[PDB]
C-alpha cells in the first residue's frame, strides 16, 4: 500500500453526510431526507445478490455500478417525495392522499427509466470478447441493483414517506388549506 | 439572496456546514511548515583540479 | 471499441423501450437524442480537464446513461402526464411542466455530485482509477442538466403531439392500445396495493431491517478485489 489503505467508510460516511445535508435544503427539512436515504439498501441488496450468484466480486467495477444505481433510486425517490410534499403543502391534499397521488404519477416514468437502463445492460452482461470481465462486472452489478431497486422502492419509499412525515411533525394528516 | 434564506434557514445551515467539513477535511491533508517556499531557487555548478 | 459498440447498442435498446411508452417516433427520439449530445460532450469536458479515453472513461459513458436517459424521460414523461392531466397545448404543457420539476433537476444534480465526487478522492495508485469515474459522471450529470434545461424543453414543446384530456391512447386499436389498456389497469392495481401497505405499515419496517441484515450479510461475505484479469490474446512463458 503501504502507504495505508481501507479509505472506503470515510469517504462514504461524508458522501452519506453531503447527501443528507443537499436534501435537508431541497425540501427545507432535517426529518424528511431519510424518507430517501432509506433507499440506499434497496438497489445494493440486488446488485450483491446478482454478483454473488454469478461469482463476481467486489472491485471497482461492482463500487461503481452501484453508485449508479444508487443514484437512480435516489432520483426516483426523491422525485416522489417532492410530489407528496408540494401536494400536501402547495395544495390541501393530506399525507396519504398525497403519497398516493404523487406515487401513481410517478410510477411511469420510474418503469420507463429502470427497464430502459436494465436492457440497455444487458449487452454487458452477455459480453464475450476481449474486455469482457469488465464488461461483465459492470454490467450484472447494475442489472440486479436496478431490479431490486426498481420493485422495491415503488413500495417502499411511499411507505418510508409516511412514517417518516408521521415520526416528526405536528398537524397534520387531513385535508386543509 | 438574503430573503431567501430567512424563511429557508435551513438550507442556509446546510451551506454553512458543507463548507466547514469541507475544511476540517482540507486540515487534516493541508501541510504544515514555519513559511512557504521564499527563498530564489540556486543552482551550484562543482569542478576539482 | 467492443465498449463503444455496446455504448451504441444501448442506445437502440433505449429508443426501443421510449417507444413502448411513448408509442411515437418523434417523442421517442427526445431522450434518444439527448444522450449522444451529453455524452459528447462529455468528451470535450474530458480533454478540457486533460483526461484520456480509457477502459474507465468509457464505463464511465455507460453508467452515465442511466442518469441521462433519466433526466430526459423526467421532463418528456412529465409533459406528457401534464397534456393528459388538462389538456393544455404542447408548447403550453412544457412551460408549465418545467416550472414544475426544473428546480428538482438542478437540486437533484447537485444532491448527486455528493455521491460521485468523493471518490475523485481516494488516494494513491486506486484513486486515480476511481477519479476517471467520477469526472466523467459528475460531468455528463451536468450537462445532462443543462441539456434538459435547453434542448429537451425546446424538443418537447416542438415534437410532442398534443394530446386530449383524458387520453391515455387507452383507445388505441393494435398492441399499443393493448399495453395502454394494460398500464392503466396495473396503475391502479399498484395504487390499490401501497393503499393498503399504508394501512399497516410495521410489518414492513420488519421486511426492511430483513433486507437490511440480507444485504450486510451479503456485503461481508462478498470477497473483494481491484481490477479483473482480462484475457489479453497474448501471454508469456519463463523459463529459468
Ligand atoms: C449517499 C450514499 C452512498 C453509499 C455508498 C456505499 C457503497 C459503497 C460500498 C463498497 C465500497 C468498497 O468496499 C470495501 O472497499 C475496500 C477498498 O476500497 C476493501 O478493502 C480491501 O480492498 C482494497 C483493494 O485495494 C484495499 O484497499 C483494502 O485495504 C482491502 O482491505 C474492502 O474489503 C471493501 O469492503
Ligand atoms: C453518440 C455516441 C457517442 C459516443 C462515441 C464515443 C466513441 C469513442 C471512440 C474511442 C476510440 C477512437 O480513437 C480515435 O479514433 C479516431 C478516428 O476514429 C482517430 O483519429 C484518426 O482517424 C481519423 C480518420 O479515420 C482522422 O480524422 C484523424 O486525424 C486520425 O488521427 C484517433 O487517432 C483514435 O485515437
Ligand atoms: C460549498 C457551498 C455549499 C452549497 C451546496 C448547495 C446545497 C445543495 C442544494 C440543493 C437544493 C435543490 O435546489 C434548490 O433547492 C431549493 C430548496 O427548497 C428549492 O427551492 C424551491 O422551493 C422554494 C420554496 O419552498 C422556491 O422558492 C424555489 O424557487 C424553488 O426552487 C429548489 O428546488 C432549488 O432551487
Ligand atoms: C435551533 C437551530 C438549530 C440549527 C441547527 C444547526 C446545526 C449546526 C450543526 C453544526 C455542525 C458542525
Ligand atoms: C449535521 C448536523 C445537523 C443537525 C441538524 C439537527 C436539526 C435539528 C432541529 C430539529
Ligand atoms: C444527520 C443527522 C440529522 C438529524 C436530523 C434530525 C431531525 C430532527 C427534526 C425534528
Amino acid at each position: 500500500e503501504r502507504l495505508s489503505g481501507n479509505q472506503a467508510p470515510s469517504l462514504y460516511a461524508i458522501s452519506l453526510i453531503v447527501v443528507f445535508l443537499c436534501l435537508a435544503a431541497l425540501y427545507e427539512s432535517w426529518s424528511i431526507p431519510f424518507s430517501v436515504m432509506l433507499v440506499v439498501p434497496l438497489g445494493v441488496i440486488g446488485a450483491l445478490l446478482a454478483a454473488t450468484f454469478r461469482g463476481l466480486t467486489n472491485d471497482v467495477y461492482f463500487q461503481v455500478g452501484l453508485l449508479t444505481t444508487i443514484g437512480l433510486s435516489a432520483k426516483n425517490a426523491i422525485l416522489i417525495v417532492e410530489f407528496a410534499k408540494d401536494l400536501m403543502d402547495k395544495e390541501g391534499k393530506g399525507l396519504i392522499e398525497a403519497t398516493l397521488d404523487a406515487v401513481r404519477m410517478r410510477l411511469r416514468p420510474i418503469l420507463m427509466t429502470s427497464l430502459a437502463f436494465i436492457l440497455g445492460v444487458m449487452p454487458l452482461v452477455i459480453s464475450t470478447g476481449a474486455g469482457s470481465g469488465a464488461q461483465n462486472a459492470v454490467g450484472t452489478g447494475v442489472m440486479g441493483g436496478m431490479v431490486t431497486a426498481t420493485v422495491l422502492a415503488i413500495f417502499f419509499v411511499p411507505v418510508f414517506f409516511v412514517v417518516v412525515r408521521r415520526r416528526f411533525s405536528r398537524k397534520n394528516e387531513d385535508i386543509e388549506h | 439572496m438574503p430573503n431567501f434564506f430567512i424563511d429557508r434557514p435551513i438550507f442556509a445551515w446546510v451551506i454553512a456546514i458543507i463548507i466547514m467539513l469541507a475544511g476540517g477535511l482540507a486540515i487534516l491533508k493541508l501541510p504544515v511548515a514555519q513559511y512557504p517556499t521564499i527563498a530564489p531557487p540556486a543552482v551550484t555548478i562543482s569542478a576539482s583540479y | 471499441h467492443e465498449v463503444v459498440k455496446t455504448l451504441v447498442e444501448a442506445i437502440i435498446l433505449v429508443f426501443l423501450v421510449m417507444y413502448l411508452f411513448l408509442q411515437n417516433f418523434r417523442a421517442t427520439l427526445i431522450p434518444t437524442i439527448a444522450v449522444p449530445v451529453v455524452l459528447l460532450g462529455t468528451f470535450a469536458v474530458l480533454a478540457a480537464f486533460g483526461f484520456s479515453i480509457n477502459t474507465l472513461t468509457m464505463f464511465g459513458m455507460v453508467l452515465a446513461i442511466g442518469l441521462l436517459v433519466d433526466d430526459a424521460i423526467v421532463v418528456v414523461e412529465n409533459v406528457e402526464r401534464v397534456m393528459a392531466e388538462e389538456g393544455l397545448p404542447p408548447k403550453e404543457a412544457t412551460r408549465k411542466s418545467m416550472g414544475q420539476i426544473q428546480g428538482a433537476l438542478v437540486g437533484i444534480a447537485m444532491v448527486l455530485s455528493a455521491v460521485f465526487v468523493p471518490m475523485a478522492f481516494f488516494g494513491g495508485s486506486t484513486g486515480a482509477i476511481y477519479r476517471q469515474f467520477s469526472i466523467t459522471i459528475v460531468s455528463a450529470m451536468a450537462l445532462s442538466v443543462l441539456v434538459a434545461l435547453i434542448l429537451t424543453p425546446a424538443l418537447c414543446a416542438t415534437m410532442l403531439k398534443p394530446i386530449a384530456k383524458g387520453d391515455h391512447g387507452e383507445g388505441k386499436k393494435g398492441f399499443f392500445g393493448w399495453f395502454n389498456r394494460m398500464f392503466e389497469k396495473s396503475t391502479h392495481h399498484y395504487t390499490d396495493s401501497v393503499g393498503g401497505i399504508l394501512r399497516s405499515t410495521g410489518r414492513y419496517l420488519v421486511l426492511y431491517l430483513i433486507i437490511v441484515v440480507g444485504m450486510a450479510y451479503l456485503f461481508v461475505r462478498l470477497p473483494s478485489s481491484f481490477l479483473p484479469d482480462e484475457d489479453q490474446g497474448v501471454f508469456m512463458t519463463m523459463v529459468q
